[PDB]
């Protein structure tokens, strides 16, 4: 599993530009894959997002119009025409995958991302703690708040959460606010009720240093949470 | 030859088995129905609240 | 009489 | 009245439904065939022709038409208790050895299982083919060993040609099902030949199960 | 002619009645108990083309039971009828498709393996619809309804209100007559003998089943659609022929005509397996 | 001068010793007890999408998952509360007869007449399903599979034998032979350190999984034995033969308790199991539905009769919600 993102350099305003996501390792017809922006020294964004067999598509009401998206199959390539360039368009662009399915976790896997820098009703997450200055050893809480509570009558409660490292692409710690991602270390917990949410990692080591967003998947306009610092 | 497989498998071990008496073991099925009775959603069906195939 | 009278037509 | 993620999964089974929906009616256009015999009958002489453990199966062409072939004499088991796995294919292809008449006997054998599969509650309506091999030992062997030593109430002359009509009367004979079932047998040569044979009878397979699904039959 | 008026009413509700049950019938075991072939869409279209015209018939059997006087207005004259000249016009069109594809089937066995999937029914059938509304269409066009000495009736006025009106009346009813009768009757013979005759030339039929089934389908088809498409053409000179037959035959080849449609679910559907596993 | 009369001897001993041991029977016992009153189930979900006939079946632990194979090569997952296929796996063999589901839920099994049995994963990193492992050695086909954990699974064959199988390295750790005909029907005890296992020559047999010799046999069906089932509390088993009858038998007592037939059915039985407290017993049947005993009466109370051909496999989830039938005619039904 890799995914490997190139076409992003310096595009002036109203210009047209074109992504590619190449990926390579695992079955790309069989999952959905969606685009993430983060603009510098800012939280990131949801953008647009294509199901598997080109189904559905959706796209951010600040994105639509301008933004269209369109997979590849037969060579396992995701493309996004961006037309009509602004200077609130200038981030950093990622590539994700989820695949949906009883029991399945999305957004599991995350692209590097493409530097791209042009020249010059939906619910709200709030996450009121930006900076928690703490040391390895004890245990540190992250709180989230959804304006419209998430439990559905299904059952599950469409929560997850992410880790970004200095330097580093977001990594999924936990989805649907209970259940643990593959991969992720023991020490991480999740909790909550209907509208208030909670994150408890029991055992903090030195590679945990990074920024924590939450992210709701109720409804499809998904909106992301402002990031919790978590110094050293 | 494999007739003393078979004889000593019918030898050895299975004719020492020790038996209980057929009415203490139909006692036994028997409370053990009615014991976990209530929590049988066949026996007695449940309401349209608990049950999943609405 | 006119024509497609007494029928479907 | 679905979630975000609950919709996305009905697309995801709609999608396999429709690959299952294509892959059906792939299979359908594949013509089926039971390979039967008695063992060391020729059984492998009539795979090697046609083509250019458990079960075997083989695929070939001809005309246009695709056929697979289910080899399933490697199988020491009880045929009771798998035969009904066979229910839907389109002939059976029985193999007979001419020249095991004088061996040990096993021409009985043979016949009691063609009795046993042709007279079966699932192939009421399943063509059978009949192979007879070994036509030129046949041939050998009879001129030197009378016939009339494993068929005492044999009445005919040692010639060739009458004793493979009897033969081939006597297996002929032994279906109950004369309504819904034919039997086309055929004395197999060293030439492709058998596999025209098993071609026009299938077609006349397809011809009349075409005619029964449609309605007019 | 009064005391022959209440018996043919009572003649067509009884038929209706009868299609519309069968034809029911039919759509039910061809959505629910049926499998995804090709025979299937063709007999679940042909079910669906019959019962739809059954529904809007007794609007016409009612405007027959007064003395033809159309009590319904103009635009329930103008598109009732487009209606049933689309349901008797596309029910014409599959019964064609259906003896082209058993001709097809029994003529070419191994093509016919190979290249008889769902969505060419679908498309076909798609295809006859489009052609059944393009040649049903004109009725929208010159159905009026007009009020004279206090009887109404809603008619075909080519004049849109003599050389007028005649020119399209000739072509349309020639146009009508062919494609809803020649050609198909013909495709129908010619497959069925071809059928009847490689059927007997390599003897597979161990029952008179497929003959008689088809003897009939021949004799009806040709019957019905015969009296009403003659007794139009005939119309055409209707100047010179006297219209004492017009105001009796046409009646006639109407009862004749709309018995073709109950009988399709007892020759075609119900003579199949399916219907077996019921019966 | 061999002599086998000693076999006989110890036959006669046998039988005299289990006729010494029967003081009553249980029919005896529960005549006081209340009769089950009208069984009334009705279809909640009906599972499409098979082309062929369905021939075997399994429940997932969370009572919410399950898995049918059916002739046409594919093994489906479904999702029993909203009729969803969660997954659908080709197989290499068509002619697969059976099936199973892991207790953890990572793995199936499947298995049939190329006496291979396939273990398939479910948790890859990709998105598809890819064949872990292909167990052979079994020179009959494969007619049933248990799985003991993630790494250990039983398989019995059509070769008058079972296995139990490490799957990490492919080899069987263990064989059990003592049938004198094919094996159709294997059941495992809730604590997974017994086995039975039914065959065709009208006789059951009591394994060791861990030590691996067989412990008790079982008689008393007149013609083979297609289906069975553990009692919940491990201490009893029901089979169903080709003769129209169900039987329970006892561990400890070592006997035959009740047997469950009528005079109209005269049908074979191909599926058997119990409810969550065992006191009823689902069979499925050759003459299109199936029917619901009284364990402990022995009187019919209801009949499941939904389907158009044979019932082939039948089930019941852990918590006793709903029970699941699947037959010939390429349909799974969800009876609550
Ligand atoms: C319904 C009205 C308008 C027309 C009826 C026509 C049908 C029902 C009639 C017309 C010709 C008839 C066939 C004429 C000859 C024979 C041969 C006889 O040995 C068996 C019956 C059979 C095969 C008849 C079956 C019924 C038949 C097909
Ligand atoms: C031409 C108008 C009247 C006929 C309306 C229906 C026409 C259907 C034609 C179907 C032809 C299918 C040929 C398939 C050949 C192939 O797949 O190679
Ligand atoms: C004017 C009358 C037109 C009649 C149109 C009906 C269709 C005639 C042509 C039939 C083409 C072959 C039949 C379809 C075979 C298939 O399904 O592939």
């Amino acid at each position: 599993v890799q995914l490997v993102e190139s076409g992003g350099g310096l595009v002036q305003p109203g210009g047209s530009r074109k992504l590619s996501c190449s990926a390579s390792g695992f079955a790309f017809s069989s999952f959905g894959m969606h685009w993430v922006r983060q603009a510098p020294e800012k939280g990131l964004e949801w953008v647009a997002y294509i199901s598997s067999g080109s189904g559905t598509i959706y796209y951010a009401d600040t994105v639509k119009g301008r933004f269209t998206i369109s997979r590849d199959d037969p060579k396992n390539t995701l493309f996004l025409q961006m037309t009509s360039l602004r200077s609130e368009d200038t981030a950093m662009y990622y590539c994700v995958r989820s695949i949906y399915y009883y029991g399945s976790s999305p957004f599991d896997f995350w692209g590097q991302g493409t530097t791209l820098t042009v020249s010059a009703a939906d619910i709200v997450m709030t996450q009121a703690t930006s900076s928690v200055p703490v040391t390895p050893g004890e245990s540190v809480s992250i709180s989230c708040r959804s304006s419209k509570s998430l439990l559905h009558s299904n059952g599950n409660t469409y929560l997850y959460w992410f880790l970004q490292r200095p330097g580093q692409s977001p990594q999924l710690l936990i989805y649907r606010m209970s259940n643990l991602a593959s991969g992720v270390p023991d020490r991480f917990s999740g909790s909550g009720s209907g509208t208030a949410f909670t994150l408890t990692i029991s055992r903090l080591e030195a590679e945990d240093v990074g920024v924590y967003y939450c992210m709701q998947h109720l409804e499809y306009p998904l909106t992301f949470g402002a990031g919790t610092k978590l110094e050293l | 030859i494999a007739q003393a497989r078979k004889l000593v498998q019918q030898l050895k071990m299975e004719a020492n088995i020790d038996r209980i008496k057929v009415s203490k073991a139909a006692a036994d099925l028997m409370a053990y129905c009615e014991a976990h009775a209530k929590e049988d959603p066949l026996l007695t069906p449940v309401p349209a609240s608990q049950n999943p195939f609405r | 009489y006119f024509p497609g009278q007494f029928a479907f037509s | 009245t679905l979630s975000a993620e609950d919709k996305a999964a009905v697309e995801r089974s709609k999608m396999i439904d429709r690959n299952l929906r294509e892959d059906g009616e792939k299979a359908a256009r594949e013509v089926k065939l039971l390979l039967l015999g008695a063992g060391e009958s020729g059984k492998n002489t009539i795979v090697k022709q046609m083509k250019i453990t458990g079960i075997v199966e083989t695929h070939f062409t001809f005309k246009d038409l695709h056929f697979k072939m289910f080899d399933v004499g490697a199988q020491r088991s009880e045929r009771k208790k798998w035969i009904h796995c066979f229910e839907g294919v389109t002939a059976i292809i029985f193999c007979v050895a001419l020249s095991d008449y004088d061996l040990v006997n096993r021409m009985h054998a043979s016949m009691k299982l063609f009795d046993s599969i042709c007279n079966n509650k699932w192939f009421t309506d399943t063509s059978i083919i009949l192979f007879l091999n070994k036509k030129d030992l046949f041939e050998e062997k009879i001129k030197k060993s009378p016939l009339t030593i494993c068929y005492p109430e044999y009445a005919g002359s040692n010639t060739y040609e009458e004793a493979a009509a009897y033969i081939q009367c006597q297996f002929e004979d032994l279906n109950k099902r004369k309504d819904t079932k034919e039997i086309y047998t055929h004395f197999t040569c060293s030439t492709t030949k058998n596999v025209q044979f098993v071609f026009d009878a299938v077609t006349d397979v397809i011809i009349k199960n075409n005619l029964k699904d449609c309605g007019l039959f | 002619a009064r005391v022959t008026r209440i018996f043919l009413v009572v003649v067509y509700s009884i038929v209706c009645f009868l299609g519309i049950l069968g034809n029911g019938l039919v759509i039910i075991i061809a959505t629910f108990k049926m499998k995804k072939t090709v025979n299937m869409v063709w007999f679940l279209n042909l079910a669906v083309a019959d019962f739809l015209f059954n529904v809007f018939l007794p609007i016409h059997i009612t405007y027959a039971a007064m003395d033809y006087h159309w009590v319904f207005g103009t635009a329930m004259c103008k598109i009732s009828n487009f209606l049933l000249i689309h349901n008797m016009f596309t029910s014409v069109f599959l019964l064609t498709i259906i003896s082209s594809d058993r001709c097809i089937s029994v003529l070419l066995p191994v093509w016919s393996q190979n290249h008889r999937s769902v969505r060419l029914a679908y498309m076909a059938c798609m295809v006859i619809w489009v052609l059944a509304f393009f040649l049903s269409s004109p009725s929208l066009v010159f159905r009026d309804t007009a009020n004279l000495h206090g009887k109404i009736s809603c008619f075909n006025n080519f004049s849109l209100s003599d050389p007028v009106g005649y020119s399209r009346h000739m072509v349309v009813t020639v146009t009508r007559f062919l494609c809803g009768f020649l050609v198909p009757v013909l495709i129908i013979t010619a497959c069925y003998l071809t059928i009847v005759c490689k059927l007997q030339r390599n003897r597979l039929a161990k029952t008179k089943k497929p003959f008689k089934i088809i003897v009939t389908i021949i004799i009806t088809f040709f019957l019905c659609w015969c009296p009403y498409h003659t007794l139009n053409l005939l119309e055409l000179h209707h100047t010179a022929m006297p219209g004492s037959v017009f105001s009796l035959g046409l009646p006639l080849a109407t009862a004749l005509a709309i018995a073709n449609s109950c009988m399709n679910p007892i020759l075609y559907v119900f003579m199949g397996q399916d219907f077996k596993k019921f019966k | 001068d061999q002599l086998r009369q000693e076999a006989e001897q110890l036959k006669n001993q046998i039988r005299d010793a289990r006729k010494a041991c029967a003081d009553a029977t249980l029919s005896q016992i529960t005549n006081n007890i209340d009769p089950v009153g009208r069984i009334q189930m009705r279809t909640r979900r009906t599972l499409r999408g098979h082309l062929a006939k369905i021939y075997a079946m399994h429940w997932g632990t969370d009572s919410r998952l399950l898995v049918s194979a059916s002739q046409d090569g594919k093994l489906i997952i479904w999702d029993s509360y909203t009729t969803n296929k969660v997954h659908a796996i080709p197989l290499r063999s068509s002619w697969v007869m059976t099936c199973a589901y892991a207790p953890s839920g990572n793995y199936v099994a499947c298995g049939g007449l190329d006496n291979i049995c396939s273990i398939y994963n479910l948790k890859t990193r990709e998105g598809n399903v890819r064949v872990s492992r292909e167990l052979a050695g079994h020179t009959g086909y494969l007619s049933c599979c248990r799985f003991l954990d993630d790494n250990q699974i039983v398989t019995s064959s059509g070769d008058t034998t079972c296995a139990l199988w490490d799957i990490e390295t492919g080899q069987q750790t263990t064989t059990f032979t003592g049938h004198t005909g094919d094996v159709m029907s294997l059941s495992l005890a809730p604590d997974t350190r017994l086995f039975v296992s039914g065959a065709c020559d009208a006789s059951a047999k009591l394994w060791d999984v861990r030590e691996g010799m067989c412990r008790q046999t079982f008689t008393g069906h007149e013609s083979d034995i297609n289906a069975i089932c553990f009692f919940p509390n491990g201490n009893a088993f029901a089979t169903g033969s080709d003769d129209a009858t169900c039987r329970l038998f006892d561990l400890r007592a070592d006997q035959e308790l009740m047997t469950y037939s009528h005079d109209n059915i005269i049908c074979g039985i191909t599926s058997v199991s119990f409810s969550k407290s065992g006191r009823l017993l689902l069979a499925g049947y050759d003459d299109f539905n199936c029917n619901v005993w009284d364990a402990l009466k022995a009187d019919r109370a209801g009949v499941l009769a939904g389907h158009d051909n044979r019932v082939s496999c039948l089930g019941v989830t852990d918590d006793g919600m709903a029970v699941a039938t699947g037959s010939w005619d390429s349909f799974l039904k969800i009876w609550n």
